[PDB]
C-alpha cells in the first residue's frame, strides 16, 4: 500500500524574537520509507538542519523529524518542503507562529 | 499500563545510494534507546542512554543480535523474487506483566500491510500470503534461526527490559511540565481560531481542553509530535465567534503538574 | 561397573556432596540455592545406593548422563537460562559440549554485599551447614570455571574463620580481614583457572603441557625432566577433568596426584616436607604454592647442548616435542625469575629456528646465534613496564586508569564505553598489583597478570565478537597475545561517530550522584570522545573533558536544571566538536 504524508511544523520551545531555538518538521504516516523533506528561511533551503531516525508507527506507516536551529524574528518565514511518491508535487506547510 | 521494549525494524529492497538497506530502532516505552544500521554495523546507544549505568558486552550483544535479525531480512527479499520493490517491516519486542511475567510480540508487514507473524509456543512463522510462505520457508530452513528468535523474544527481550528498568529509572521516571502559550487568530469573517500550545514536556500523555464560565467548551482539534530529544509539542484548536476570544480558557493535564494549569490568551 | 559409586567412596560423603554442589552451581547459574540442595540431595541419596549395590537401577550410567538429565528437568524453561535450552535437545557427549559453551563467564548477578559481622555469625550458629553451602553456592555460580577441588579448601577455611572469630572479644576485627583474604585469594585464583581452561580447550593438550612443564621447572629444578613429564600428564589429565566439568574425577585425581608428590619427596623437591603432614584439603593446597626449590649451584650454559653440540637436528627430528620439552625444561630451572608466558615465546623461537636451519644448507651455522633472538624478546617486556610503572607513578590510580581507557578505545573503538571501561580497570590493576614488586619482579608479575586479564578479554569477546583485530589477537596464539595487543595502533578502520545536537542529552538526575558515580561518568564521556576523533591527541581530549566537567557544573547548580541541560548540551557539542579539531 501508499500513505501519503501528514506534515507539522512547530517550534521545540516557544518562540521568542531573538531568542535561540529550534524549529521542527514532523512528517508521518507515510509509505514507503523514501521521503526528501526541506527546512526553508524565506524560501531558501537550509543547510544546517539535521532529523532524528526514520521510524515508524503500529499501523507500520513512517515518521520522521527534521529540525534546526533558529532565531526568529517578526519578518522571517520559515516552512517545511516534503516531496513523496504520493505527491504530484512538493507540499510546502509553513511555520505557524503556533497559531493555526 | 506496563512499559515494553519494542524493536522497529524495517528492510529495503532498492535502498537510495548511500542509504541502509536494513536499520532498527529500539524503543522502551516512548523513548528511542537503540539505533542500527547495515551500513554502520553496530547497535549503539541514543540520548540519555549514552550514559546509562550498563554492564560490559550489553551493547556488543545488542549488535550481535541485529546482525543476525539483518542477513535473515534480506534474506526474505532473496525468497520472494516476484519483481518488488519491497519493504518488509518487524515489530519485536516484550511488555512485562504481572506475576513477573513477559508478553512477547512478533509482527511482520511487506510494504506497509501486516502478513505474518512468529508463533512463540510453536517456533515457526507464519501467516496466509504466498509471501508469508515463501519467506516463513526461508527462514524455517535456516540452521537455529527460530531459535535465536525463540531465544530474542522469550530471554533476552525480557531481561533487557528488566535491566534498564533498575538502571535506566532516571530516564524512565523523567518528568517535563509543558511550557504553554494560548493565542487567537481571525479565521473565516465572523470567526477566530484560538490555539492552546504545549511545548517540550515528558511523558507524552497529556490533555488540553477548553473551558468558559468554568465550563466545558469543548476539546478542540488536536495535533501531536515529537522534539528531537525526545520531549513533546501538543497543540490544540477552537474555533469561536470573532470578539469572544477573551472567554475562554485552556485547561492542561499532566503529569508534570502538581495540578490542572488554567492558561490565558495572550495579546 | 558404577562411576558415581566409585567416586562417592573415594572422595567421601561430605566432599562429593560439596564437588556436586558446585557442578551444579557452575552449569545453572541463575537456579535457586533450594532447588540444588534438593538436586544435590538426591543425587548424594541415588549414591548411596550404588554403594549399597553396585547393580541397582541407572548405577551403570556415565556421570555426564546422569548429572544432565537432572539439569534438563528444570534446565527447559528458556526464560531463565537462555540458549542453554536447546542442549537438552541433544544427547551425550553433545548435549554435555553445549552446557560447556554456554557456562556464563559474565554473569548479570548482584554483587553479594557483606552482612554486619554479628548477623552473620548467627546466621552461623544458627544452621552451620546451610551457612557453608551457601558459601559454596554464590562462590560457584558467579566463577563456572573456579577450580572445585581448591574451591573446598576456601570453603574450610572460611568455616574455620567463622567458627574462631565468632567466638573473639572482637568479632570483626578477627573476621573481616580474614574474609577479605579468602575473597582476594579467589578472584586470583579462579582467574589463573580460567586460563588453564582456555589453553585446554582452545589451544589443546600440548599447549597447556608445555606451560606446565616451564612452570614446575621453576619450582621442582632439581627434579629430573622424567619425572617433570610425569608430573605434566599427571597435572594435565587434572585440570582437563575440572576443565571438562568432571569435577569428581577432577578432585580424586588430584588427591593421587598428591599422594604420589609426598611419596617421591627425594626426586621432586626439597620444600615439600611439612606439607605433606597436613590433612587432605590443606596438602594439596600447600604443595601448589610451596616456594622453589634451590636450583643445582654449578649449571652449565646451555650452549653445548642446544646450539653448539651437532646432533640438536637428530636429536629434534626423532622427538621433537621431547627436544623442545628438554629445552624449555632446562631453560626454566635456570630462570626461576622469568614469566612462563616469556619462556614459552624463547621456546617457540628456538622452535621455529630449528623448523628453518634443519632443513637449511649448513644447520649448525644457521642456528648458531638463535640466543641472541632472545635479548629482544626480554628487551621489548622489560621496557614495556618500566614506562608504565614510570607512568603509573606519575599519574597515580584513576588518571593511569584514564590512560589505559584512551589507549583501549582507540585499538578497539568497536566496544562498548562499559566494556572498554572495565578492561581499563582491570589492566589498570596490574599497575598497583606489580609496580610496587622489586624492580627484577615487576615484569614477571606483569606479564602473568596480562596474560589472566586477556584471557578474560578474550573468551568475552569469542562469544559476541566486534574487532576483527581482537579476535586475531586471541586466536592466533596464546603465548604471543600480549605483544600482539601492545601492538594494536589507533584503529583506521573505524568509521567515527558524529557529532549531533543530542550528543550530550542529559537529565537532572545526574546531579544527585556521588561523585565516585560522576566518575564512571568522566569515563563514559571520555570513550565517546575518543570514539568521535580517534587520533585525537591527549590535549584535544582534555580540552573537551574541562569542556564537559564545567557543563555538569554549571547546569547541576542552575535554578532550572532540566531546561539547562536542553540548552548547554547543543552548546558543549560545537565547543566539543573544536576542541578535537572537528
Ligand atoms: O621424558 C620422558 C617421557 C616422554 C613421554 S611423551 O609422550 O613424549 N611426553 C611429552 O612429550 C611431554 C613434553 C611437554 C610438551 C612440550 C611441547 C613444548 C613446545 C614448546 C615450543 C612451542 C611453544 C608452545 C606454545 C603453545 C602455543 N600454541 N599456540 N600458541 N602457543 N622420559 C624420559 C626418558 O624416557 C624414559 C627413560 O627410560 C629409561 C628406563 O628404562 N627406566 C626404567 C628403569 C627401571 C626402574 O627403575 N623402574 C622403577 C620401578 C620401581 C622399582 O623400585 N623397581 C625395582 C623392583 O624390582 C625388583 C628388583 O629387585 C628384586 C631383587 O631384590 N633381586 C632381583 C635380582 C634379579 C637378577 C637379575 N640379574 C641381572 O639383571 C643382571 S645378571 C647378574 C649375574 O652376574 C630378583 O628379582 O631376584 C621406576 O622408576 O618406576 C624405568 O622403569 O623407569
Amino acid at each position: 500500500i501508499q500513505r501519503t504524508p501528514k506534515i507539522q511544523v512547530y517550534s521545540r520551545h516557544p518562540a521568542e524574537n531573538g531568542k535561540s531555538n529550534f524549529l521542527n518538521c514532523y512528517v508521518s504516516g507515510f509509505h514507503p520509507s523514501d521521503i526528501e523533506v526541506d527546512l526553508l528561511k524565506n524560501g531558501e533551503r537550509i543547510e544546517k538542519v539535521e532529523h532524528s531516525d526514520l521510524s515508524f508507527s503500529k499501523d507500520w506507516s513512517f515518521y520522521l523529524l527534521y529540525y534546526t536551529e533558529f532565531t526568529p524574528t517578526e519578518k522571517d518565514e520559515y516552512a517545511c518542503r516534503v516531496n513523496h511518491v504520493t505527491l504530484s508535487q512538493p507540499k510546502i506547510v509553513k511555520w505557524d507562529r503556533d497559531m493555526h | 499500563s506496563h512499559l515494553s521494549l519494542l524493536y522497529h525494524l524495517t528492510a529495503v529492497s532498492s535502498p537510495a545510494p548511500g542509504t541502509p538497506a536494513f536499520w532498527v530502532s529500539g524503543w522502551l516505552g516512548p523513548q528511542q534507546y537503540l539505533s542500527y544500521n547495515s551500513l554502520r554495523g553496530e547497535a549503539e546507544p541514543c540520548g540519555a542512554w549514552v550514559w546509562e549505568n550498563q554492564v560490559s558486552w550489553y551493547w556488543e550483544k545488542e549488535t550481535t543480535d541485529l546482525r543476525i535479525k539483518e542477513k535473515l531480512f534480506l534474506e526474505a527479499f532473496k525468497a520472494l523474487g516476484g519483481k518488488g520493490p519491497y519493504t518488509l517491516q518487524g515489530l519485536l519486542g516484550c511488555e512485562l506483566g504481572p506475576d513477573n511475567t513477559s508478553v512477547p510480540t512478533a509482527k511482520f508487514a511487506l510494504n506497509g500491510e501486516e502478513f505474518m507473524n512468529f508463533d512463540l509456543k510453536q517456533g515457526t512463522w507464519g501467516g496466509d500470503w504466498p509471501e508469508a510462505l515463501a519467506i516463513s520457508q526461508r527462514w524455517q530452513q535456516q540452521d537455529k534461526a527460530a531459535n535465536k528468535e525463540l531465544t530474542f523474544l522469550l530471554f533476552s527481550c525480557p531481561h533487557r527490559l528488566r535491566e534498564h528498568l533498575e538502571r535506566g529509572r532516571g530516564n524512565l521516571e523523567w518528568k517535563e511540565p509543558p511550557s504553554m502559550r494560548l493565542k487567537a487568530r481571525p479565521s473565516s469573517p465572523g470567526f477566530s481560531v484560538l490555539t492552546c500550545s504545549a511545548f517540550s514536556f515528558y511523558p507524552p500523555e497529556l490533555q488540553l481542553r477548553f473551558l468558559r464560565n468554568g465550563l466545558a467548551a469543548g476539546t478542540g482539534q488536536g495535533d501531536f509530535g515529537p522534539n528531537s530529544d525526545g520531549s513533546f509539542h501538543a497543540s490544540s484548536s477552537l474555533t469561536v465567534k470573532s470578539g469572544d476570544e477573551h472567554h475562554y480558557c485552556c485547561i492542561v493535564q499532566h503529569a508534570g503538574l502538581a495540578q490542572p494549569l488554567r492558561v490565558e490568551l495572550e495579546s | 561397573k558404577s562411576e558415581v559409586a566409585h567416586r562417592f567412596k573415594d572422595l567421601g560423603e561430605e566432599n562429593f556432596k560439596a564437588l556436586v554442589l558446585i557442578a551444579f552451581a557452575q552449569y545453572l547459574q541463575q537456579c535457586p540455592f533450594e532447588d540444588h540442595v534438593k538436586l544435590v540431595n538426591e543425587v548424594t541419596e541415588f549414591a548411596k545406593t550404588c554403594v549399597a549395590d553396585e547393580s541397582a537401577e541407572n548405577c551403570d550410567k556415565s556421570l555426564h548422563t546422569l548429572f544432565g538429565d537432572k539439569l534438563c528437568t528444570v534446565a527447559t524453561l528458556r526464560e531463565t537460562y537462555g540458549e542453554m535450552a536447546d542442549c537438552c535437545a541433544k544427547q551425550e557427549p553433545e548435549r554435555n559440549e553445549c552446557f560447556l559453551q554456554h557456562k556464563d563467564d559474565n554473569p548479570n548477578l548482584p554483587r553479594l554485599v557483606r552482612p554486619e559481622v554479628d548477623v552473620m555469625c548467627t546466621a552461623f550458629h544458627d544452621n552451620e551447614e546451610t551457612f557453608l553451602k551457601k558459601y559454596l553456592y554464590e562462590i560457584a555460580r558467579r566463577h563456572p570455571y573456579f577450580y572445585a577441588p581448591e574451591l573446598l579448601f576456601f570453603a574450610k577455611r572460611y568455616k574455620a574463620a567463622f567458627t574462631e572469630c565468632c567466638q573473639a572479644a572482637d568479632k570483626a576485627a578477627c573476621l573481616l580481614p580474614k574474609l577479605d583474604e579468602l575473597r582476594d585469594e579467589g578472584k586470583a585464583s579462579s582467574a589463573k583457572q580460567r586460563l588453564k581452561c582456555a589453553s585446554l580447550q582452545k589451544f589443546g593438550e600440548r599447549a597447556f603441557k608445555a606451560w606446565a612443564v616451564a612452570r614446575l621447572s621453576q619450582r621442582f629444578p632439581k627434579a629430573e625432566f622424567a619425572e617433570v613429564s610425569k608430573l605434566v600428564t599427571d597435572l594435565t589429565k587434572v585440570h582437563t577433568e575440572c576443565c571438562h566439568g568432571d569435577l569428581l574425577e577432577c578432585a580424586d585425581d588430584r588427591a593421587d596426584l598428591a599422594k604420589y608428590i609426598c611419596e617421591n619427596q627425594d626426586s621432586i623437591s626439597s620444600k615439600l616436607k611439612e606439607c605433606c603432614e597436613k590433612p587432605l584439603l590443606e596438602k594439596s593446597h600447600c604443595i601448589a604454592e610451596v616456594e622453589n626449590d634451590e636450583m643445582p649451584a654449578d649449571l652449565p650454559s646451555l650452549a653445548a647442548d642446544f646450539v653448539e653440540s651437532k646432533d640438536v637436528c637428530k636429536n629434534y627430528a626423532e622427538a621433537k616435542d621431547v627436544f623442545l620439552g628438554m629445552f624449555l625444561y632446562e631453560y626454566a630451572r635456570r630462570h626461576p625469575d622469568y614469566s612462563v608466558v616469556l619462556l614459552l615465546r624463547l621456546a617457540k623461537t628456538y622452535e621455529t629456528t630449528l623448523e628453518k636451519c634443519c632443513a637449511a644448507a649448513d644447520p649448525h651455522e644457521c642456528y648458531a646465534k638463535v640466543f641472541d633472538e632472545f635479548k629482544p624478546l626480554v628487551e621489548e617486556p622489560q621496557n614495556l613496564i618500566k614506562q608504565n610503572c614510570e607512568l603509573f607513578e606519575q599519574l597515580g590510580e584513576y588518571k593511569f586508569q584514564n590512560a589505559l581507557l584512551v589507549r583501549y578505545t582507540k585499538k578497539v573503538p568497536q566496544m562498548s564505553a562499559p566494556t572498554l571501561v572495565e578492561v581499563s580497570r582491570n589492566l589498570g590493576k596490574v599497575g598497583s598489583k606489580c609496580c610496587k614488586h622489586p624492580e627484577a619482579k615487576r615484569m614477571p608479575c606483569a606479564e602473568d597478570y596480562l596474560s589472566v586479564v586477556l584471557n578474560q578479554l578474550c573468551v568475552l569477546h569469542e562469544k559476541t565478537p566486534v574487532s576483527d583485530r581482537v579476535t586475531k589477537c586471541c586466536t592466533e596464539s596464546l603465548v604471543n597475545r600480549r605483544p600482539c595487543f601492545s601492538a594494536l595502533e589507533v584503529d583506521e578502520t573505524y568509521v567515527p561517530k558524529e557529532f549531533n545536537a543530542g550528543t550530550f542529552t542529559f537529565h537532572a538526575d545526574i546531579c544527585t550522584l556521588s561523585e565516585k558515580e560522576r566518575q564512571i561518568k568522566k569515563q563514559t564521556a571520555l570513550v565517546e570522545l575518543v570514539k568521535h576523533k580517534p587520533k585525537a591527541t591527549k590535549e584535544q581530549l582534555k580540552a573537551a573533558m574541562d569542556d564537559f566537567a564545567a557543563f555538569v557544573e554549571k547546569c547541576c547548580k542552575a535554578d532550572d536544571k532540566e531546561t539547562c541541560f536542553a540548552e548547554e548540551g547543543k552548546k558543549l557539542v560545537a565547543a566539543s566538536q573544536a576542541a578535537l579539531g572537528l
